[PDB]
RNA sequence: AACGAGGAAUUCCUAGUAAGCGCAAGUCAUCAGCUUGCGUUGAUUACGUCCCUGCCCUUUGUACACAC
């Protein structure tokens, strides 16, 4: 319900946060399940508008 | 004032247009169109009301001199109003113009 | 479905009789020569006729409209309708 | 003052809004990408059109 | 505009109404006391 | 013999008995022609099935309805229910099944309450 | 070039009551007024600050708060102003407790305060006070809220000190041709200026200095008369 | 040249049924005069909720619209206007009185403004439904109004309420009646002519919302 | 006290 | 001489419901200063939410997969 409440600007901020986690790899492995579940749920909700967006920073971040 | 209501029903005053405080002698409906009434008075002006918007004269018509008491629309032209005053001098107005002055 | 019978006469007319009570319902005047073939779709949806003025006429049947009017060259002497594929065949006179 | 028509998609739940005010997510109609979180007043359901006067202001909670 | 003044602050009729009120009140009270005693 | 069929119609406390039999195309209600239904605004509420399915299907049968009970609006609603059910029952028995089914489609797609009443029973929560 | 009206006799303009909701006018709502009625014992009486402070203290309220004299003089200057003679404003007293009081523009107020206090207790208990000609009710207690009893197309503004000062003739001439104006005037002795924030559209001020409420009403009224050419 | 013939003999019912009735049989019209074709909801977001897609004869459809949550929305619009017109204190339970008044009002609307009375009604509704309202914040000692949007069912409810309330208040104490004043009201609201209670009240609501957004 | 969702948004 | 639909406060109500109308009975308690049946016409708005005022439950999975 929380991840459904937040809007798309905060979705983008969330993706930037997960990028910073992947750079801080030990947080990633210590909290690997939760991060995966939240990321996949946010993208499954917001897939339409996120794929509507055209942004090379989004492309590189998601890569 | 003029009182416009349907024939065959004296009970229902359908609309009451308060015109000038001088007595309105002649009150006609249009011939081609059927939502525009035109009435004169001893106020020496003839006002064209539109009976949907019966609060303000849609188009006032002045430029006469004394006691407008006759008026007539013209068959072919649905915009041209002849108005017979009381000093002679039959005026001919075109309503899609300004209308303050006779044509 | 077994409810309707179409009779195409030798002056163009199509009369549509109910078969339980054998009572007349309609009449379709598209042709003016004879009507040498009638058929109805399996969905009761469309209805084809073909007649000696070289004319195929595709009517609707749930509405009562005309969908199309094809004109071939020769007269038309037979029509066979395959409903499972919605293809009919017309034996012509060329 | 151009009014915009948006389309209610998802009636958000478990958000604590005041009684009689229901949060909602709308997709823009003339542009099939953007999504905006707004508040409504009466009865609202999904897939239905909503008129926005000020289109860019995203809605926050009402406690 | 016209103006108006406000208003702020029969003996036989008054005494009639006071005696009617007395009769009503004492009659009702005596009936209640009779019925209490009877029960 | 003569083909005939009897049907019923009910709003709250109104009863409508309709006998439809073959004939010359005349409708009566309670000893009066159908064009004298007294609530006078709801006469078209009585005319609903007649104009929904047309005037030929009525032009070849005689209908006779008699109503009692109820009040003005409930009696109008009982009349129209009895007429519609009598028409479709006659078209099933003495006329054919296709016409019956297309009448049911027309009547239902307009207003189901011409055929099957909705008894407004309570609901305790 | 322009004919005269047929009638040139002077006729009184019709009294503007709460029943009619079209004609453009001005409304003054003396809000947060202090009109309480107490019972001493054999008789009821309106609370005044100066004379009865031991029993005001027995209530426990503020002698600074309970002052009806300023509402009295506000009512005097309002209903004696020329725009009341022209019949273009009406007033409503919004008591601090919650009463709505409609005051018709025709009433002639007694000017000595003891007579006014007797009038006020008779009003706040009897709920209506009729004229001596006795065909009309001048002082009518009516029901909350004022938005339910106001004109339909109105502007509701507060008289606050901290708002930027404007010119009242400029504001009134800036108003539309049928958009009436309603001024909320704080009839408190001394206090905060934020009581009608759910009622009003905006706050305005009239001087860099604070005013008495009667002077504020007089300023707004004379600017309104100057605008509407009286 | 195509021709479909499903009529073979003239239909003469032995009970005489009049020509205007047989024309209604040709086409269902409201009160046997006003058609429902060429009647569009001029604004989207109300295509679903203003129901002019099922033609009707008289405005006394009795059906249970008060059970689910938007069956009210599926109810046809002249019945909504009718029930709101019989909503009063002394008019509670007189649908035939309300229907007679509605019929006379559509007569007046046709006579004055020659287009279509049902179209004037629908334009009135979609022009006076308010678009942005305010709700009072809780606060806990200090409350102000926060601006929110308003949903199409609430807009149609509010529109019909403002129309009938403005009419009843307008001919409360006059020498006019509810039919005359409601015809005047509907015509002005369809014009958007800013001299009707509906347009004034809607513009006030939206103005306050735009103020304290 | 902000709900979950609101607290995640602020953080 | 009172009186023009009745202030502040407080209460009640979600469909044949609120409200209007009448006809009838007088059933061992109650009821005639009225009570109880019966039909008639018959809507506006919510049908969501725990944000406020309350009330209530749980903080040990036990119940046997799978998932959490």
């Amino acid at each position: 319900d929380a991840l459904m409440v937040m809007p798309f600007s905060y979705v983008l901020k969330f993706l930037k946060f997960i990028d910073t986690v992947m750079q801080n790899k030990t947080l990633l492995h210590s909290h690997l399940p939760l991060i995966c579940k939240n990321l996949f749920f946010i993208i499954k909700f917001n897939h339409k508008e996120l794929v509507s967006q055209k942004n090379e920073e989004l492309k590189l971040q998601i890569n | 004032l003029v009182s416009v209501y349907d024939s065959y029903n004296p009970r229902t005053i359908l609309l009451s247009i308060n015109a000038s405080t001088h007595p309105t002698h002649v009150t006609k409906f249009h011939t081609q169109d059927n939502k525009i009434l035109a009435t004169a008075s001893d106020d020496r002006v003839t006002r064209l009301w539109d009976i949907s918007n019966a609060y303000e004269p849609q188009l006032e018509l002045t430029g006469a001199t004394d006691y407008v008491r006759t008026l007539s629309f013209i068959p072919a032209a649905p915009h041209l109003v002849a108005t017979g005053s009381y000093d002679g001098l039959i005026r001919l107005y075109d309503t899609r113009s300004s209308g303050s002055t006779p044509i | 479905c077994g409810n309707f019978g179409f009779i195409g006469s030798s002056n163009g007319s199509i009369t549509i009789y109910n078969m339980q009570s054998g009572i007349l319902r309609k009449k379709y005047k598209l042709h003016k020569r004879a009507v040498t073939g009638i058929s109805l779709d399996g969905m009761n949806r469309k209805m084809v006729s073909c007649g000696l003025d070289g004319i195929v006429g595709f009517y609707d049947f749930n509405k009562s409209t005309l969908l199309g009017k094809l004109k071939l060259d020769a007269p038309i002497t037979a029509m066979v309708y395959h409903r499972s594929s919605d293809l009919f065949a017309l034996a012509l006179d060329d | 003052t151009p009014v915009t028509l948006a389309k209610v998609i998802k009636v958000l739940g478990r958000t604590g809004s005041r009684g009689g005010v229901t949060q909602v997510r709308v997709e823009f109609l003339e542009d099939t990408s953007r999504t905006i979180v707004r508040n409504v007043k009466g009865p609202v359901r999904e897939n239905d059109i909503l008129v926005l006067m000020e289109s860019e202001r995203e809605a926050r909670r009402l406690r | 505009i016209p103006t108006h003044a406000p208003k702020y602050e029969d003996r036989t009729r008054s005494e009639i109404n006071k005696m009617k009120a007395q009769l009503k009140k004492e009659r009702k009270f005596t009936m209640k006391e009779i019925r209490k005693d009877a029960k | 013999a003569v083909p005939s069929v009897q049907t019923f119609g009910k709003k709250k406390s109104a009863t409508a008995v309709a006998h439809v039999k073959a004939g010359k195309g005349l409708i009566k209600v309670n000893g009066s022609p159908i064009t004298l239904v007294e609530p006078e605004i709801l006469r078209f509420k009585v005319y609903e099935p007649l104009l929904l399915v047309g005037l030929d299907k009525f032009s070849n049968i005689d209908i006779r309805v008699r109503v009692t009970g109820g009040g003005h609006v409930s009696q109008v609603y009982a009349i129209r229910q009895a007429i519609a059910k009598g028409l479709v029952a006659y078209h099933q028995k003495y006329v054919d099944e296709q016409s019956k089914n297309e009448l049911k489609k027309a009547f239902t797609s307009y207003d189901r309450t011409l055929l099957i009443a909705d008894s407004r029973r309570p609901e305790p929560k | 070039q322009k004919a005269l009206p047929a009638s040139l006799v002077p006729q009184a303009p019709p009294v503007l009551t709460s029943k009619d909701k079209i004609t453009k006018r001005m409304i003054v709502v003396l809000a947060m007024a202090s009109l309480e009625t107490h019972k001493i014992s054999d008789k009821y009486v309106l609370l005044n600050c100066d004379d009865h402070q031991g029993l005001l203290k027995k209530m426990g309220r503020d002698i600074s708060e309970a002052r009806p004299d300023i509402t009295h003089q506000c009512l005097l200057t309002l209903l004696d102003s020329p725009i009341n003679k022209a019949g273009k404003l009406q007033v409503y007293i919004q008591t601090s407790r919650g009463i709505l009081i409609e005051v018709n523009p025709t009433v002639r107020i007694p000017r000595t305060f003891k007579r006014f206090s007797g009038l006020m207790v008779q009003l706040l208990h009897k709920l209506s006070i009729r004229s001596v000609n006795s065909e009309e009710k001048l002082l009518k207690v009516i029901k909350n809220p004022i938005t339910d009893h106001l004109p339909t197309k109105c502007r509701k503004v507060t008289l606050s000190f901290d708002a930027p000062v404007i010119r009242v003739q400029d504001y009134i001439e800036k108003l539309d041709d049928d958009e009436s104006i309603c001024v909320f005037v704080g009839a408190m002795a001394r206090g905060k200026d934020n009581f009608a924030d759910e009622y009003v559209d905006e706050k305005v001020g009239l001087s860099n200095y604070p005013l008495s409420a009667s002077v504020a009403c007089s300023k707004f009224c004379h600017g309104a008369e100057d605008a509407w050419n009286i | 040249d195509f021709e479909v013939v499903e009529e073979f003999t003239p239909v003469v019912l032995a009970t005489p049924i009049p020509e205007e009735v047989q024309q209604a049989q040709t086409e269902i019209k409201l009160f046997n005069k006003w058609s429902f074709e060429e009647v569009e909801v001029k604004d989207a977001s109300l295509v679903d909720y203003v129901q002019v897609r099922q033609p009707i004869f008289v405005a006394h459809t009795a059906g249970r619209y008060a059970n689910k949550r938007f069956r009210k929305a599926q109810c046809p619009i002249i019945e909504r206007l009718t029930n709101s017109l019989m909503m009063n204190g002394r008019n509670n339970g007189k649908k035939l009185k309300a229907v007679r008044i509605i019929k006379h009002t559509l007569d007046i609307i046709n006579v004055l403004t020659d287009q279509n009375p049902i179209q004037v009604v629908v334009d009135a509704i979609t022009n006076t439904g308010p678009r942005e309202d305010t709700t009072r914040v809780g606060g806990g000692g200090a409350a102000r109004r926060q601006a929110v949007d308003v949903s199409p069912l609430r807009r149609v409810n509010q529109a019909i309420a403002l129309l009938t309330i403005g009419a009843r208040e307008a001919a409360f104490r006059n020498i006019k009646t509810i039919a005359e004043t409601l015809a005047e009201e509907l015509i002005n609201a369809a014009k958007g002519s800013s001299t009707s209670y509906a347009i004034k009240k809607k513009d006030e609501l939206e103005r306050v919302a735009k103020s304290n957004r | 006290s902000l709900k979950a969702g609101e607290r995640l948004m602020e953080a």
